[PDB]
């Protein structure tokens, strides 16, 4: 019975393991795609004085 | 023990020696090659 | 974008191309033809009026009447961006990571000469490394240079990346904490087939261990030339890392059997004038040259951590290529075929294997002061039990006197137990447990390599 | 986790980084048509005379040449041949043939300061 | 092309005039006798002349015009069945324009431009395609072939032509860019086709045989190599891989090859029954014979000839087995190209170009998805002569780390009954772990076990063996010879094969399998025998021995009965004695 | 010069007895030791030196490794020279050369003190060679000699084989200098396998 109850934590032990690292990546993964669009975001208003400068260098 | 060493021992030099013959056969023709022609910045 | 034509005879990865008056050394420019057609070469052996290019693709699709120079630039060499650390390569590293390129927050000559005579210090400390045997016997420290002695068809190879994952920079035990002590894993391969490749996907990628590190690797398929310069990136950015903003850091190489193999064809056209081996020395030179990154220099702490990584094919060192590091390195540390087949993990030789350096860092309860005999006392212990193991089918446990048997079964327990380990990523102390233990069977009557006391304290 | 949020961010500003030189990339191709053009060719035109020691000519496309005047009259005295992107020269014997392309020069500032770009991007 | 005739009569490797805009590598038109060059190096207008064919009659002047295109296999139908020159000619073509001599010049059309074959549309115009993308059948075989887009050669239909008989290149589509797809494609060998992406082994390729096929399993996808001694085992240890193989297409090439012994693999294909169908081994092989009389280049396209056939097939998903004669005499080939060229080649006289020459071209393919989506396992089989014979010889350093699998060959050992006893450790193929677990369903989980099993043995063996040569059984420890004895066993039924031993013919897994208890048994009861007490000669003097002995004589068919008793008459001859 | 070399034959003290107790020195030739990695050989360099019998001492590196290239300036002053009271660091020149150096660099490594050595012996003074990785020196002497037309076709060994080592040890000895004084010249060659 030392080994049974054991047992019987081992299932738990794999499953909920399982289940929090499954949603850990959840969590990360649907924030990856936001925070990926937040730099964007950043950029986006001043990202044509950019253009702007860069052509500037190129054009005479 | 001491015979089957100085089997080694004579292997050795003899493979050895002959890789001199190597360079000095090829060397000879580099500076054939490169005498008549590494003169490309003259001409 | 000074062009050139006047491509006159074009030999092999050799390249002629007038004009040389403007050209400065280690310098690589684009040719484009009528296709435009990048091959890429070295612009080397500057002569007057032409140069020497030493390309690398196949000159087909390439015109004599259309040929050119895009000047791109002559010592190109990297830029950097040390925070640019989600990064996996190829060879010299055009992104393997995809993700877009670095902020060149310096741009890295690859060459700069390594250290100062006077920066310099001898070791004082040591790391922990998760495998137990390449702790005890041969003790990590910082500013050490290991060479590990693979053989061919091997996993050397595997417990390379393996303990590398296991890593973790640690001094924790001698007083101090871990909390200022960045820990950068630089890790490349060379010359990787398909299998191989993905073993190493496999770790980094397996979580997020790339959280530490980067990749760089120039296969064989990969041109042998380029191969050449990729390690000189991560070699001349590692200092960046550490010694410029310090890390501690582990230099993870791959049978440099390659780089050298791969030197050789460049020589062996290039009328490279010989030396043993064929090979002309210098080789001594670059050797010396790659490993002065060791050392403690002041002011930093971020002192790398050096593994050199290659294999003897027969397996002694008289191949040049161990014997010269094998007379610079501190240290040497073998694997067995037997091993391996014994399914030893770590499959690390005795008496073969050895930290030069290692006194220093441990000792003092940072390890126990305990360390040292314990170092020599399974040394000692193990190899003893050897004699009678290989005695047996003379004389069995019969003939032999109890002790002795004991050493028999001493050195059972201890290669299949402690050195065996598989995949368990022990923690020093941890390690260390096992020893006390595994002596235990012994009696005190056959223990000595350490004082009673002490055994005493682990019996 | 978090290497999956830094991948997504940098990824993520390539992206926006990248787009930034297409446009002034894509503007460079509608330069050549430009009123205030003919006046840009010279330029480059003049930039890849200095750099040649020697002279032939000046070449450059329709759309470029043509309104080239200035050394029209000045070099070799023409506005021979084509290639638009750039102007190139000719000039003392082969090997020496040497150019300025708009986008080399694009490629210039593009492969260095990606970096400092970035920097007017973010911050 | 680029226009020129002998310019400078001077070599078979001369120099031709007005050549300038040279593509270096470019196959050409050459001379008369049907001549052909390569761009072998340039210097502007003259240019070095790479000379494949023969001449007596070097002069100057004479036509050496080029191509400015380079190389190509004529790929599609009519490459199974029928021998292929190294220069991708029908050699039945040839010998009923020649006779039984071979004669240049006599260019041949590889595939029948000429012959009516099947076709099926089965697409749409007004409507596009991509690369390698089916278009109709073109029948040969069970083995059919249906016809695909060739890569690089893909886009929009305008019409599908009705299925039908027809040439081969006559067109079956064309398309609204006026292109037509034809049913071949001649494409140079040097390009390397793309894929979908790579894909790797873990799923073992069977060679039909024991020692490399549990021992050493191959791989799917499986790369390999070995080392065959002069006079001294190789060639004819490696032919009955090819009846034994699970190869989608078998493509036998041999290279530099003893014409006499391509009279019994051209001419015996025939008479060889296809398991998998049953008639002709030709059904799924190709045949690509090159000789050594045969032209030192034609040495080297023999290979990379195969190489395009491996990938034309690869996207196709065909297993492709290849199996490679040694490269040595290429190496010489090249080589001997050095000399001539007034060159600095590698040591010892070996070109400077090798892992040039070697290993892009080794790691091109191994059982990789593609964009056929299919799984083109280029299963490749590595031979090498070590002419000098030395282990040592830098084709094995740069063949280190490249193979998956690796053997060399004793004489003595192999000149006696077992012709290959070999070193295993002369040996190692570590593309071996990942078939684990294949194996462990496949076979079962404990026929990993017991292969491991055996090695244990094999190789602390050789922990007694020196001591053996320190004396020899001569009162030594009870333990002795078990082992000794143990191992012949293991060798002498176990991978003691033969294709002539026609019970032996053939080894399967379940086979080995049954063995791999056999044995096992009567060892474990020695185990408990001797250390019981008993003294081993008895157990050496056991008629099961000698059932197990038949076991090499016993067929897999056979075997789970025959098998199943002898587990018996093991306990009948031990436990009661 | 130093006019006569005169006859060393008066024998180099240590301060460690049984050494020169069993195989003596003279004072001014050429000696010899073997001595590789475990049992820290710097023991005697140190020791040796420590009490010395020499008023100036003399090192330099050709090969050795980095931080123990670094090593040899820290024992300097660790090593109390109780004639000076202080360091044994104050009749101490120092030279080294880890093993990255420049080509020259190793070569010249050795000359250094051999002639400077013959500066203060010329003066009156005993000076003390010894040496790291003798056998060392010449592998970049081999790759000195490679680069170049010729060849060790010796047999892996630089020609002038004989040459570089002469010298190397002739100069030495009692000698009754120009100053008309004496300067120790003791060599001891390891080559340290
Ligand atoms: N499995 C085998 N059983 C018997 N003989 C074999 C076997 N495999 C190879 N041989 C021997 O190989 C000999 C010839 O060598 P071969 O294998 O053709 O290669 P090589 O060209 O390297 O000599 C044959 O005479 C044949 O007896």
């Amino acid at each position: 019975e030392a080994e049974a109850k054991a047992k019987a934590l081992e299932a738990q032990y794999r499953e909920r393991e399982r289940a929090e690292t499954e949603a850990l990546l959840a969590r990360y993964r649907e924030r990856a795609e936001a925070e990926a669009k937040a730099v964007r975001e950043k950029a986006m208003a001043r990202l044509d004085e950019a253009v702007a400068l860069v052509l500037k260098e190129v054009l005479p | 023990i001491p015979g089957i060493r100085a089997q080694i021992r004579f292997i050795q030099q003899v493979l050895e020696q002959r890789e001199r013959e190597d360079t000095f056969r090829l060397k000879r023709i580099k500076g054939k090659i490169e005498a008549r022609e590494a003169e490309e910045e003259g001409g | 974008k000074k062009e050139y034509t006047g491509i006159t005879y074009i030999s092999g990865p050799l390249l002629f191309v007038e004009n040389a008056k403007d050209l400065a050394y280690g310098a690589i420019v684009d040719i484009k033809d009528g296709t435009g057609r990048v091959r890429g070469g070295q612009v080397i052996e500057v002569s007057e009026e032409y140069a020497v290019i030493q390309v690398f693709e196949e000159t087909t699709g390439l015109d004599l009447a259309t040929t050119s120079v895009s000047l791109v630039e002559d010592v190109a060499r990297l830029g950097v961006s040390k925070e640019m650390l989600g990064r996996r390569f190829n060879g010299i590293g055009k992104p393997i990571d995809g993700l877009p390129p670095i902020t060149p927050e310096k741009r890295l000559p690859i060459t700069g000469l390594p250290l100062n005579p006077v920066a310099r210090r001898k070791p004082e400390q040591f790391i922990q490394t998760g495998i137990s045997t390449i702790d005890v016997m041969n003790t990590l420290v910082r500013g050490q240079k290991l060479p590990i002695f693979s053989g061919s068809g091997l996993p050397a190879n595997e417990i390379a990346a393996q303990i590398a994952r296991q890593a973790t920079v640690r001094p924790d035990l001698s007083g101090e904490g871990e909390k200022e002590e960045p820990f950068a894993v630089v890790f490349a391969a060379m010359g990787i087939t398909q299998r191989e490749l993905s073993y190493f996907i496999q770790e980094f990628e397996r979580t997020g261990a790339l959280s530490r590190s980067v990749l760089f690797l120039n296969k064989a398929d990969d041109p042998t030339i380029e191969r050449i310069l990729t390690p000189r990136m991560a070699l001349t950015v590692a200092e960046y890392l550490a010694f410029e903003h310090d890390y501690h850091v582990l230099v993870i190489l791959t049978d440099m059997t390659n780089y050298c193999e791969a030197l050789r064809e460049i020589g062996a056209a290039r009328e490279e004038i010989p030396g043993r081996r064929g090979y002309p020395g210098y080789m001594y030179t670059d050797l010396a040259t790659i490993y002065e990154r060791a050392g403690v220099v002041e002011g930093k702490k971020g002192s790398v951590t050096q593994i050199p990584i290659l294999s003897m094919p027969d397996d002694d060192r008289t191949h040049p290529i161990p014997d010269l590091t094998g007379y610079i390195t501190e240290g040497q540390i073998q694997l067995s075929r037997e091993l391996h087949r014994k399914g030893i993990y770590p499959p690390i030789d005795p008496l073969p294997s050895l930290s030069r350096l290692m006194n220093n860092g441990v000792g003092k309860g940072k390890t126990r002061e305990d360390h040292k005999q314990v170092s020599d006392q399974l040394y000692s212990a193990y190899a003893n039990g050897v004699d009678i193991r290989k005695l047996v089918a003379i004389i069995g446990e019969d003939a032999l006197t109890e002790n002795d048997r004991r050493y028999l079964q001493f050195a059972d327990a201890f290669e299949r137990f402690f050195i065996n380990q598989g995949q368990q990523n022990r923690s020093i102390e941890e390690s260390l447990q096992i020893a006390w233990a595994l002596l235990s069977m012994l009696p005190q009557g056959e223990l000595k390599r350490i004082s009673k006391d002490h055994i005493g304290k682990y019996y | 986790g978090e290497l999956l949020v830094a991948t997504a961010r940098t990824q993520a500003r390539g992206e926006v980084l990248e787009e930034v030189r297409r446009r002034v990339r894509e503007a460079l191709e509608a330069l050549p048509q430009k009123p205030e053009w003919p006046e840009v060719v010279r330029k480059l035109a003049l930039e890849a005379l200095e750099a040649l020691p020697g002279a032939k000519a000046l070449v450059a496309n329709p759309e470029d040449l043509p309104h080239l005047e200035a050394m029209a009259r000045e070099r070799g005295v023409e506005l021979q041949a084509e290639p638009r992107l750039g102007v190139r020269a000719v000039g003392a014997e082969g090997k020496t043939q040497v150019e300025n392309s708009l986008l080399a020069r694009m490629d210039r500032a593009w492969d260095a300061m990606s970096s400092k770009v970035a920097q007017a991007l973010w911050g | 092309m680029i226009q020129g005739v002998i310019q400078k009569i001077a070599g078979p490797a001369v120099i031709a005039k007005g050549m300038l805009g040279a593509r270096m590598y470019d196959i050409c038109k050459v001379g008369e006798e049907g001549l052909v060059g390569e761009i072998i190096r340039l210097d502007g207008d003259t240019a070095f002349v790479q000379v494949y064919e023969d001449t007596s009659g070097l002069k100057v002047g004479e036509p050496v015009v080029s191509t400015g295109l380079p190389l190509a296999v004529e790929l599609g139908p009519g490459m199974l069945n029928g021998i292929y020159d190294g220069i991708q000619r029908p050699l039945e073509r040839i010998r009923e324009k020649t006779g039984i001599y071979i004669t240049r010049g006599v260019v041949v059309h590889a595939l029948d431009r000429e012959k009516k074959w099947a076709w099926t549309p089965m697409v749409k115009p007004g409507d596009e395609v991509r690369g390698g993308m089916v278009l109709g059948t073109v029948p040969e075989f069970g083995f059919t072939h249906k016809i695909l887009v060739p890569p690089d050669v893909r886009g929009r239909v305008k019409e599908v032509k009705p299925a039908g008989e027809y040439t081969v290149e006559e067109p079956v589509v064309v398309l609204e860019d006026g292109t037509e797809l034809k049913m071949y494609h001649t494409w140079p060998v040097r390009r390397a086709r793309p894929v979908q992406r790579k894909l790797d082994p873990n799923t073992p390729f069977l060679t039909g045989m024991r020692i490399l096929d549990v021992l050493f399993p191959v791989a799917m996808g499986g790369t390999a190599a070995i080392p065959g001694p002069f006079g001294s085992g190789k060639t004819v240890t490696q032919q009955s891989l090819a009846k034994w193989s699970n190869a989608d297409v078998v493509v036998y090439v041999g290279c530099g090859e003893r014409g006499n012994e391509m009279t019994d693999v051209l001419v015996e294909f025939p008479e060889l029954t296809d398991p998998k169908t049953g008639g002709p081994l030709m059904h799924r092989t190709v045949l690509i014979a090159n000789t050594s009389n045969m032209p030192v280049a034609a040495r080297e396209a023999s290979i990379y000839v195969g190489v395009t056939i491996a990938e034309y097939f690869r996207d196709q998903g065909f297993s492709v087995a290849l199996m490679a004669d040694s490269t040595s005499r290429w190496a010489e080939a090249l080589r001997e190209i050095s000399s001539r060229l007034e060159e600095m080649p590698a040591e010892e006289g070996y070109p400077p170009y090798l892992a040039a020459r070697l290993a892009a071209f080794y790691e091109r393919a191994g059982k990789v998805i593609t964009l056929g989506g299919e799984e083109g396992a280029v299963t490749i089989v590595g031979a090498v002569s070590p002419p000098g014979g030395d282990m040592s010889e830098p084709v094995t350093q740069s063949t280190l780390r490249i193979v998956g699998a690796f053997w060399r060959l004793d004489a003595s050992l192999a000149f006696r009954r077992h012709f290959p006893a070999i070193n295993w450790n002369g040996s190692y193929s570590l593309f071996t772990s990942a078939l684990d677990p294949w194996y462990r369903e496949n076979v079962a989980e404990d026929y990993p076990e017991l292969r491991d099993a055996i090695s244990e043995l094999l190789q602390r063996e050789a922990g007694l063996q020196e001591i053996v040569q320190l004396v020899g059984p001569d009162a030594l420890q009870d333990a002795e010879r078990l082992v000794i004895e143990v191992g012949r066993i293991i060798r002498e039924d176990f991978l003691q094969q033969n294709a002539y031993h026609e019970v032996d013919a053939y080894c399967s897994m379940k086979k080995a399998y049954g063995i791999m208890k056999m044995i096992l048994a009567f060892y474990k009861e020695a185990e408990a025998a001797i250390k019981r007490g008993v003294s081993i000669d008895e157990i050496l003097q056991l008629p099961v021995l000698e059932r197990i002995g038949r076991a090499r004589y016993v067929s897999e068919e056979e075997f789970p009965a025959y098998f199943e008793e002898a587990m018996k008459e093991i306990q009948g001859a031990f436990k009661a004695l």
